This record gives C-alpha cells, structure tokens and sequence, in this order.
C-alpha cells in the first residue's frame, strides 16, 4: 500500500564535509542514501518531497570521531505491505512452490498452497507459469493478490499473499 | 530548553573546560581534513591550527550549555570572550 | 552446522595460510603481508596459573560440607541430605575402587603414576561379562 | 544477513547498538544470572 | 551507592524497589563506559551554521 | 491488518513536522504515480535549476529522463513506476481529482477509500469479498453507482 | 576490528532495574537446560541441552555459537534457562519475604490493617518507598487478625501466624500453636494473590517488580562467557565453579523430580527439595551467615556469583571503576637538573613500545611515510598503518610488501616522539596534582627523569619509587591533557 | 449429534458457547471453531466425510428453525420471495387467479421446494432463471 | 520446514525470506542446506488419535457427568 507520510532521519556528516555548504552535502546524503530503502518500520521510502522545506536543524559533533550529526525530518511516499487486503500486480519469477509476482517494488511472493487449489502446478510452461482452467497466469500475467502475510527485519520487508477467493486469480 | 538569545544569563566568558573542548574537537576536526578557516602560516600541528582559529575566532563551533534543569542556552565560541 | 573458524588472509589467500600469532601483542598476523588478522587475544597460561575428567568425567562433583556460620541442626542433615541419589550413580563402585585402589597403591608404597593407571585400569573395563563381579578385587588386583 | 530480533519481545525493529566496557556486559550478565534484570534504556522517560 | 560499600545488597533492593537509575552521576557513567557530564563533559559542542557562511 | 489494523506508525491518528494532527494520507495506485511524477520533475526543474549555477511508449523516456535526474538506483523505484504505469487506471488529475472529489465524501477510512479508488472493481459484491472490512460500510448500491461512475472514469490507453 | 552493523548507535540514558517474572525468563531463554554433563557423552564437543550447549554462547575462538554468529568476540553469549520442579527462595529476598508476610493475610491475601487505620493513612503518605514499607510493617508485623469491618473493609477472619527464619526456611505459627514450617508453594501461591494496589502500595512495582517473583521458579543459566572453562593442557580444562554449582543444582533437581514421579517418603521429599533450595542459595551467595559454607573439592568455599562483585577486585571495585589498560609503561624515577619543569625523560627502550595512532593529513604525509620506512625498530618510527577500511597491519612482516602507499585519512601508530603529551602518576595519588601532563623528551637508559621541583606534588623520591605513564590515543584526549 | 459438533464432537456441554452454523451449500452442523479454521484459508471442501462441495466461509450462515428441510424451504421460499417476489397477487387481484398465480409460485416454489425430484424444479430453475428475467419481466 | 542437517526447523515467512531467484527452493543460514516441510503426517495423525481419547470420555464421564450437571447437588 502507497502512503505520503512525515518521516525523521539521523545523519552524520563526517569532518572533510565542514565547508560553507555543507547543507548541500545533506539533502545530498540524504536522497542518495533514503529513496530506494526498504525499512522494517515504514517500507520502501520512494520519494522524498517537498525537496526544498526539509527541516534542517541543528548539529551536534559526537564527541570521539568529531563527526557532526543531524536530525532532519522530510516527507517522502512509501510503499507499505499488510496483512488482508487486496493488491495488483503482474508476476514476473516462479518456482515449483509458486511465483514470486512484482508488486510497487516489493516482489510479493504468493505460494498456491494459498491460492485456490484447483490450479495445481502443471509445470509444463516455459516460461514457467501455472495453467489453470479459468485463467493461464503467465509471467507477465496480471494479478489480484490480497496479502496474508508480511516480515519486516529492519531494511527488509517480504509478505505473504494468496487469490484463493474470487476477484482473484489471474486479471 | 532553549533559553532566548536576550535572556541569557551564564557567563560571557570562556570556561576552560570550554577551551579544552573546543580545541581537542577542532584539532580532531582538522587531522580529518576538515577544511581550515584561517591561512596555516606553515603549522602543521592540528593543535596548534586550532589555538589559530580560536585566536581569530574562526571556528564555527557554538556551546551548549545545559542548565541543571534541563535548559539550555547556545553561545557560539566566536561570541565567547577567552580570559 | 559445521561451526568452524578458520582464519586466512583475504589479501594473499595463497594457502591455508602462513599466519603468526604474536602473543606479546595479542595479535595473528599474515606473515606474508602483516595484515593482522584477529586480535585481542586471551591468555594462555595465566588462565591455569591461577589454579579427574579422565575418571569423574561429565558429572560432575563438589565436597559439601559445614561453615563456620551453621549450627548443627542445619550441618548434619548436608549430611542427611547429601545421602539420597548414593545409588543412581554406580558411581560408589567408581569412586570406592579408586579410593580403595588408592588406599591400595599408596599402602603399597608405589609411585604415584601406578595410581592413575589403575585408576585408569579400572575405569577403561570397569563393566564386561567377563567382569561380571568377579569378586571386584582381581581387577584392582 | 543484517537482521536483529528480540525474540520474547517478538522485536524486529526497534535495536540499537550500544559501546559498553566489557566488564559492564558481563556485570549485567551476572545481575541476570542472579534474577535481576537491569533493563538499560536510550532515552528518558522521566525527563 | 552499589560502588561504595555493600555492593550486592543494594543492587538487590533496588531490582525489588524497581529502582529507576538515570545515569548523571559520574558513577554512573563511569560503568557504562560514558562521557561523564563532568568538566570537558558538562555541555555540548553544536555545529554552527552561519557562521559557516565564509 | 485487514481489519484496519496498520502499524502505530500508521495510525488514523498521524503527525506532521509541525506536531498539529492531520489526516492519514493514502493514496489510489495511480495518482501516487501522478504526484511522483510532478516531484520528479518539480525536481527536474530543481536539481537543474542548481545545475545551472499511447503515454506506453513515452511513459519510459518520461520515467529515465527523470532517473538520471535521481540517484539512478532506482528503476527498483522504477519496479514500482513501471508497475504503476502499468496498472495505472487514471491521468489527468481532475480525473482523480474529480473522482476524489467524488469519493471523499464516502465517510470511510482512507486506507478504504483509496483502496476502493485503487481497485479495478467491476462487481459491487467484490468489495465485500475483496475488502471484507468493506462489507457494511457503503452498500452495493452507493458503491456500484460509484463504480459504474468508475468505469467510464476508467480512464483507459 | 569490530564488523560494522547497522542498528543505531545510542548510548544509555537510564537503567530501570528489577526483577525477573519467570515467562521473561522462558522467553528469552534459547534452551531448555536439562543435563548436567558439560562435554558431549563421548568426551567430544558438547551435550546438547547439557551444561553448555552451543546454542548459549561459545568460546574456542575457533566456533560460531550457533544462535547468534560467529565471534568469540561477537557474541555476548545467550541465556539458557532451567525450570525447577518445586519453587524455591531467593537469598536476597528471604528478609523481605518474612517481613512481606507480616504484613498481608495469609489466606485471602489481603493486606492487614489499612488505610481505616489512622496511622495507615499516616504511612500511604510516605512519598518514600522504602520507608513506607519500613513504617507500614511497623504497623502490620504485630497485628495478629485478618478482620473485618471497624467503620468510622476486607475480612478473611483468620489469625495470622508469627514467623521466623532459620536458615532457608520461615516457620509460622498461630495460636487458635501450629509450628508448621511454611511452603513456599502456599507463600507464592499467597503473593500471586495480592492487589496490584496493594503490593504498589507495598512498595513494589506491577510492571518491574511483583512480590511473586521473589520466589523463584524458573532459573535463567548464565552463558558460557560469564563462567569460563580453563582450556588448559589438552585435559586440564577445567571448569568454573558456576559451573559446578549449577550441575550441582541441576542434579539436585533432577533427583527431586523423579522423587515425586516414583513414590514418595514424603520427608525424604521434604529434605530432597530442602537441599536443592541449599544449592540454589549458595550459588547466589555461598556467604550467607547462619548456613555451611558450599565447598568446593578442594574445601574451599565455591565464588558464589555475589562474590565476585563483592569487595576489591569485584566487578564494580576492581574491573568498572578502575582496571589495568593498555598504552602505559612503569619504570623507576631519576631526577634531572636539565629537564624542563614539564618533561619527562623518557627511555627509548619504552617510547619504541608506546605508541600513538595518527592521521595522515596533507600537512604531515611524508613525515610519516618516512616513519613508516624507519619500521618498527629504529626510534623515530612506527608499528602498524591503519587503513580507513579499518584494518590494520604490522610493519614488520610487511617489508616483504616493502614500500607502502599512505592515504589521507589512514593512520600510523607512530612511537611517542618529543612533547607529545602523556600523563604521569605516582601511586597512591591522593591528589590531583598526583597526576599532571608532561612533555616527552626520549632519553637513554630506563627510568623516567623528572625535574625536581616537580617532586614535591607526586611526593616522590628517587629512592626507587616508580611512576606511571598514559599516553593519549586521539587528537582530542592529548588536547584535554596539554591544556588542563 | 444433538448439540456437539459432527467435526470434533465439541459438546455444548464442555464447550456451551458453541456456536452452530451451517452453509447453503450443504447446510451442516458444525461449530465455529471448524468453521473458521476451516475457511480461514479459503474455498475449500466442506469437512464432512461425503461432502466434497466447495464451499466459502462468507457464504456462511445461522439456522434458526434447525429445520434443514423448512430453511432450505424458507431459503427457497427466500430465493423465490425475493425473485418471486414478483408474482401477482395483489398485483393480480382476481381471487381465483390471486389463488391460483400463489398456487402457481407455490407450485413453482413447492417444485424447488418439496425437492423429492427437483429437475423440474430445475426446469423451473430454469424458469426461475427464467423468474430471474420474469422478475425483470 | 526445516533442516535436519542442523535438525532445526523453520516456517514459511522464514523460507520465503530465505528464497533466492536462483534457489526456487530453500537453503539453510546455519546449515546452507535445503528444508523439508514437517507437521504434516504425524500431528495430523497424533490429532484424530487423542480426538478418540477426546471421545474415549463422551458416552464416558462427560455424558455422566452432565447426568450430574441436571441438578448438580
Ligand atoms: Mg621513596
Ligand atoms: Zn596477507
Ligand atoms: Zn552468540
Ligand atoms: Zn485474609
Ligand atoms: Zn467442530
Ligand atoms: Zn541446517
């Protein structure tokens, strides 16, 4: 799921970078090392915004290694996994337990163990893909996959999803 | 926190546990290549850079000075007087 | 699991690796290009200077007895309750031939050496058919 | 694999990493063993 | 106090009292491998901003 | 979860930077790649501006002309503009803007009215089976009048 | 070193302390331990679920420890647990569990007189805790019914008994005199029934400290790091006293289990747990007064955990608050005429061992790398370049790599060289004079030299004191010495 | 069989909070402990042994007269009354007939109803389906 | 699943964490080794087992028992 939310951060600008515009080097620092990140906490921090009004505040040198810190706070766009309800996107991977589908840039992996049992693996795609009677859902086949499950280990994120009910399957 | 820049009530003057700090910092600050606010007339020493700067009042570093409460007032070294 | 170190120089790696450990420094070191590998290391012998697995093995042991500070309505039953798992453990016939080959060897006037073979000697059979008893002395004899 | 967890909290999230002397690390380590717990924390709460 | 003089006893009464021991002491501070608020450590070195103009 | 239970982050109640409270902010899957776009840009122009001192064929150069312009590591970011390109379902934002104005009366929980807005929901008894928290809110008629208003809103290429 | 990690580095603000509910205990706990051997039954590795198995910590440094990965050095060591079969005191609650009971009925586990009591409305005032619980069992210790109503109330009608301890064990007696030594099932089963209200008011605390977790239940093991084995000549490898004495509770309880499970002479069981409550106790505190000392098989006592920290060379004493350190050197002392009031003579022989890490900087990159060709013996030169990655590397074993390119930003432990700062100490400096900043001057032969007027502060004479030598590590530590 | 269910044989006696549901798939007793563990994960087979009608936890339902036949009836009596709802009565009016269009949805109704042979009731599903476009027409 | 070269088990959300686009199937951290599912016969099995045991006691003492339960004197 896409949010917009208003996130802090915690920077260290280490000592070369003291020059009259440092400040530079922050926002700096900061997209180049926040868009594109997955957390545990928040998810895939996408796009910082408002690019100009970041609050900036003030530093503080840490005493040994003499490296100024900062505590900026933004607002940026994320995408956030959860647990029921439902998500689209087309597969792209497979395996023989399932395919792992492409979601925002979360590879969601749905396993048929939770989807409806009538498509068994017939293994005989290539590409690899599940041939059901309803539907064929190939690799870039689209998908409706409601979420039953997620993991957050701090910078990582992988869910759990399932079509067994209708609207789902194969789009 | 953050008593007002007009109500500041501490001493106008430089504790030398103020000096000592501030010069360690700056010397740790300038042996990484931090850049150097003042023309090191040949000193190579990043001890006695600082002494340099502070001199001059070129280090733009600021105190912090907690109250026992918990406040704060913020002077920059470069208001400090030094003795 | 496998739950093994190993260490190597990954900046030569040329072998399972010439590697030295100065002691003095608490240090291993590539002795090819002197990275030092792993450091803060532990003593070695100070550890031991400060001070039978062979026989007691993994269950272990320790002499319970009385303090000063205990009156002997608590003293004697650390006598009377240290008397309750005696038979659990074969062990009496373990430490009692011991004792007894020790009362044995050292009656016997015999080097100290002597002992722990026997203490050995009896340990290493210490339980076959051919055992079976056998009036428990031939063996500590 | 730059994963943390306090497990009996069921926390994946909310670590941090803390510089102690050793013989602090094992101080605490024997406040446990003996039931006491010295929860340390980052932040005050009594402020 | 556990420093001083009866060093178990008092960490017991405090895990049973739920002591709440915030670290400002020297003591303290010393344990934990800190920066005491003492001397050189009795306030904050700040990043000025500008005076980073030049 | 799906019971409207998201993290304490989350939480219907948010704060912003300036500490007053506000709405939680979601976002139907397309116009989030519409605001994207205009950052993207509005730092096209920006980072530029420094420097200085169907749409499925153009969408791409629209998207890699804007990716140099960031941090380059990002078609992951991209994993999620392409994706959103791809299951795109509005442009033009008064089309959203409409259909937002349209939807924000609903009396819903945002992470319904944007799912509902996000959702290629042709049935109305999908929502009570596809968002099941969506089941006594809006009924099938106020929620199909809605959708079928959707389909032709169903802005398509 | 020390792999980089990515959790945010805090430091600590605050220490809440109390005590440990066994659920904590079991949730942190990585296993359950249950066998009292150390070594794997066939006097190789390590018995799973024995006395150290490798899901706790390990050591070696040669294994992984495979909870949490590999480092001898890196793993703090994980918790184990035991559960015992019967619930046993705490030693250092037995005082404030006989005091406890005084003050609640032992039946329905109400407290005694309250707040209806003038003088309780006079106690629940105390902002103190401490006190409150000391002034409150002033009013309830001698107080002897559970009553009922007294209007201007709970009931539970029952006399309370009077108790004593005596050694590991609290008898009460009533008068209706039952002298029946009281369980500690029925004083655990009380405590789980009192008021939240109550016991706050008590003086404890529902999150941190319930009275029912004086009593232990389960037993959090300690890992290997905390009690370590002396690996020592490939059989003497020998074991800690923390160690025996939890095989020692181990087996003790792994025999009353059984006592239970296969008959029961029910005083034979009476004393079977008795003595594991002895082992439990003494492995705490083995000084406890009015009790045996705990041998060991030499007949000394066993280092209960409570003495280690317990006076010098405890934890607190001798390890946090002062330590042995590195980058220090001691000789005898010699006076000079010829030094400066601030130098010290220093012999070449030390200053070739200590050492300061510096940074290469534009304004000195080839004055070090001259060093660096010096190499480790001659004076002027130095014993390890650091590389910014962290790493690190002897020059001696690197002349086969021979010429070494610096780089800003790495550093060279450097010898000490002339007016570096370092900090000198003559035991046992009762003042801070006994520690002042000198200059280096390298000098020969081996004792410092000091000027004489700086004699009189240290309160030396050359008549062989020795003093000692710290030298800085940083840039900034050596500023905080020159100017203070 | 009475109050415990055909599943686990949870009785309402060790367990009186049970609660009875049934599907109009198959209209089974079971309790809700099955139930939801059941289709918690989706739509799958009902677990009774014969029952192979896959079935989903949504669909689920309460009997209220514990009458299989009756509800089943009633629920007839409901897909009719709700479809043939549009019959004409009242909005006939002439007595014989207003007794003979309900004798005519009964019958249609008993058909589905009395179930004994429902193929014409098939038949009629198909005028029920057919019912689907009278109620349109 | 689980590894029984390190005899340790783990669950889905663990395996799917643990999942490469080149291993379409599992690997273990500790073991490098590839899982095998669990649970699967024997709790099943262990289930219907005790669910007898379970019913061993219906017309047994839970029927007389609520023959104690219509005036629980
Ligand atoms: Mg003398
Ligand atoms: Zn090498
Ligand atoms: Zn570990
Ligand atoms: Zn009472
Ligand atoms: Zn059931
Ligand atoms: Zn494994």
């Amino acid at each position: 799921m896409f949010f917009i939310k208003d996130l802090s951060l915690n920077i260290t600008l280490h000592p070369s970078f003291f020059g009259p515009r440092m400040k530079q080097y922050l926002k700096t620092k900061l997209l180049e090392e926040v868009e594109g990140s997955c957390t545990g906490k928040f998810g895939y921090i996408l796009c910082v915004l408002d690019y100009d009004n970041i609050d900036i505040q003030r530093g503080r040198i840490l005493p040994t290694d003499g490296s100024a810190e900062f505590n900026v706070k933004y607002r940026a766009v994320v995408f956030k996994p959860f647990k029921g309800e439902v998500v689209d996107g087309t597969v792209v991977s497979c395996s023989q337990h399932g395919f792992e589908v492409q979601v925002g840039p979360m590879k969601v992996f749905v396993t048929k163990h939770l989807m409806p049992q009538d498509l068994t693996f017939n293994a005989g795609s290539n590409p690899p893909s599940y041939q059901s009677s309803e539907d064929v859902i190939t690799i870039k086949s689209r998908i409706r996959v409601k979420i039953e499950g997620c993991i957050s280990q701090v910078s990582s994120i992988h869910a759990i999803g399932s079509i067994k009910e209708d609207y789902l399957g194969a789009i | 926190k953050a008593i007002p820049k007009d109500q500041r009530a501490t001493t106008p003057y430089m504790t030398k546990y103020e000096r000592a700090r501030i010069l360690g910092t700056r010397a740790l600050q300038i042996s990484m290549n931090a850049p150097v606010f003042v023309d090191l007339e040949g000193e190579t020493d990043p001890l006695r850079i600082a002494m340099k700067e502070l001199a001059e009042k070129k280090i733009p570093l600021v105190i912090r000075r907690y109250l026992p409460d918990g406040s704060f007032e913020d002077w920059s070294v470069e208001e400090l007087i030094v003795d | 699991p496998n739950l093994n170190i190993v260490l190597t120089c990954p900046e030569c790696k040329v072998y399972p690796p010439k590697i030295v450990e100065r002691f003095s420094e608490g240090d291993v070191v590539c002795a090819l290009c002197g990275l030092v590998l792993s450091d803060k290391l532990v003593d070695t012998r100070s550890e031991w200077r400060t001070f039978n697995p062979l026989l007691d093995g993994n269950n272990l042991s320790t002499r319970i007895g009385k303090g000063e500070t205990t009156d002997m309505r608590f003293t004697k039953e650390l006598n009377k309750a240290q008397g309750k798992n005696v038979m659990d453990k074969k062990d009496n016939e373990v430490q009692a031939a011991f004792a007894k080959i020790t009362m044995l060897c050292d009656a016997a006037e015999l080097p100290k050496i002597v002992k722990d073979c026997a203490k050995e000697a009896y340990k290493l059979c210490h339980d076959e058919k051919t055992l079976k008893g056998k009036s428990m002395e031939s063996i500590m004899a | 694999h730059n994963q943390f967890e306090c497990k009996g909290c069921d926390n994946k999230i909310d670590i941090y990493q803390i510089h102690i002397p050793y013989a602090a690390k094992l101080l605490f380590q024997e406040l446990m063993a003996m039931n006491i717990t010295p929860r340390l924390y980052t932040d005050r709460s009594r402020d | 106090r556990c420093s001083f003089e009866e060093t178990v006893e008092i960490l017991f009464e405090a895990g049973a009292s739920a002591e709440l021991d915030d670290c400002r002491g020297v003591s303290e501070n010393v344990i934990l491998g800190q920066m005491a608020p003492i001397g050189t450590g009795a306030f904050d070195v700040m990043i000025d901003e500008e005076s980073l103009v030049k | 979860a799906a019971t409207l239970q998201l993290g304490q982050e989350f939480q219907l109640k948010q704060i912003n930077h300036q500490g007053e409270e506000e709405e939680l902010i979601a976002l139907n899957l397309s116009e989030a790649r519409l605001v994207i776009k205009e950052a993207l840009v509005e730092r096209r122009r920006a980072f530029k501006r420094s420097q200085k001192k169907t749409r499925e064929k153009e969408l791409e150069s629209i998207d890699v002309l804007l990716e140099q312009t960031t941090g380059g590591n990002n078609k992951d970011l991209k994993n999620t503009m392409q994706y959103l390109t791809n299951f795109s379902r509005f442009r033009d934002q008064e089309t959203v803007g409409a259909v937002i104005q349209l939807l924000k009366s609903t009396g819903l929980h945002p992470f319904e009215v944007a799912q509902l807005g996000s959702l290629a929901c042709d049935t109305a008894d999908e929502a009570k089976t596809l968002i099941p928290s969506l089941n006594n809110k809006i009924s099938d008629d106020e929620l199909e009048r809605i959708l079928k208003e959707l389909s032709n809103l169903e802005t398509l290429y | 070193g020390q792999q980089y990690s990515s959790a945010p580095l805090r430091t600590v603000k605050e220490v809440q302390f109390g005590l440990f509910s066994p659920e904590e205990v079991r949730a942190i706990s990585v296993a359950k331990i249950r066998f009292p051997e150390t070594m794997d039954e066939t006097q190789t590795r390590a018995k799973i679920g024995g006395l150290n198995d490798p899901r706790l910590g390990s050591i070696d440094r040669n294994l992984k420890c495979q909870t949490c990965q590999e480092g001898m050095n890196e793993c703090p060591g994980h918790f184990g647990h035991i559960d015992l079969a019967k619930p046993v005191f705490h030693v250092g609650f037995i005082a404030k569990i006989k005091k406890v009971c005084e003050c609640v009925c032992m039946h329905c586990g109400k407290l005694l007189l309250d707040e209806h009591n003038e003088l309780m409305r006079q106690a629940l005032a105390i902002k103190d805790s401490k006190k409150r619980f000391a002034a409150i069992w002033t009013l309830c210790k001698t107080k002897m019914v559970c009553e009922t109503d007294v209007p201007s109330r709970g009931g539970c009608g029952n006399t309370q008994p009077t108790i004593r301890k005596d050694g590991l064990k609290l008898v009460g007696s009533w008068k209706k005199p039952e002298l029946r030594v009281l369980s500690t099932e029925e004083i655990l089963n009380i405590f789980k029934h009192i008021s939240v209200k109550d016991f706050t008011s008590l003086g404890f605390n529902e999150v941190f400290s319930r009275p029912e977790w004086m009593i232990l239940t389960c037993l959090p093991v300690p890992p290997p790091p905390v009690r370590p084995s002396i690996s020592f000549n490939e059989s003497q490898r020998g074991e800690d006293d923390l160690t025996f004495k939890l095989a020692d509770i181990l087996k003790a309880n792994i025999s009353l289990e059984t006592l239970e499970h296969n008959g029961a002479p029910h005083h034979a069981i009476e004393e079977a747990e008795s003595l594991l409550q002895f082992h439990v106790a003494t492995y705490m505190d083995n000084d406890i007064a009015g009790q045996p000392q705990a041998l060991q098989k030499s007949g000394r006592p066993v280092k209960s955990i409570r003495a280690r920290l317990k006076g010098k060379e405890g934890r607190i004493r001798g390890n946090l608050m002062g330590k042995r350190v590195d980058f220090s050197a001691r000789t005898v002392i010699s006076g000079d005429p010829n030094l400066e009031l601030d130098q010290v003579g220093v012999p070449k022989s030390i200053a070739k061992t200590l050492t300061y890490p510096e940074v290469v900087t534009p304004y000195n990159i080839d004055r070090l790398t001259q060093l660096v060709r010096n190499g480790p013996n001659e004076h002027p030169g130095a014993k390890y370049v650091i590389r910014d990655s962290g790493d690190r590397i002897d020059l001696r074993y690197s002349k086969r790599a021979g010429d070494i390119q610096l780089q800003y930003g790495w550093k060279v432990e450097r010898h000490i060289m002339d007016n570096d700062p370092v900090l000198f100490n003559r035991q046992p400096s009762l003042h801070k004079m006994s520690m002042m900043a000198h200059r280096v001057k390298v000098i020969p032969y081996s004792t410092f030299r000091l000027n004489l007027s700086v004699t009189s502060p240290y309160n030396a004479d050359f008549d062989g004191d020795e003093m000692n030598l710290h030298v800085p590590q940083s840039e900034e530590t050596r500023a905080e010495l020159s100017q203070l | 069989n009475k109050d415990m269910c055909p599943i686990c044989k949870t009785d309402r006696y060790l367990s009186p909070d049970v609660k009875f549901l049934v599907n109009p798939e198959c209209y089974h007793r079971i309790c809700e402990s099955c139930v939801d563990r059941i289709f918690s994960l989706g739509p799958a087979q009902c677990p009774y042994k014969g029952c192979d009608k896959i079935l989903r936890k949504n669909k689920f339902k309460t009997q209220i007269f514990d009458d299989v036949e009756v509800e089943k009836e009633v629920d007839i009596r409901k897909r009719v009354f709700n479809v043939f709802n549009k019959t004409i009565d009242d909005f006939n009016g002439d007595l014989v007939e207003y007794n003979k269009y309900l004798e005519e949805v009964e019958d249609i109704i008993y058909k589905l109803d009395h179930g004994i042979d429902v193929a014409k009731t098939e038949e009629k599903l198909r005028t029920y389906e057919e019912l689907n476009k009278q109620l349109i027409m | 699943y689980m590894c029984p070269i390190c005899l340790t088990k783990y669950t889905q959300l663990e395996a799917v964490q643990l999942l490469n686009f080149d291993r379409t199937e599992f690997l273990c951290s500790l073991c490098d080794e590839p899982l095998v599912e669990d649970d699967s016969g024997k709790k099943n099995k262990e289930k219907q087992d005790k669910l007898n045991r379970l019913m061993d006691q219906i017309q047994p003492i839970i029927d007389s028992l609520k023959k104690i339960d219509d005036s629980r004197i």
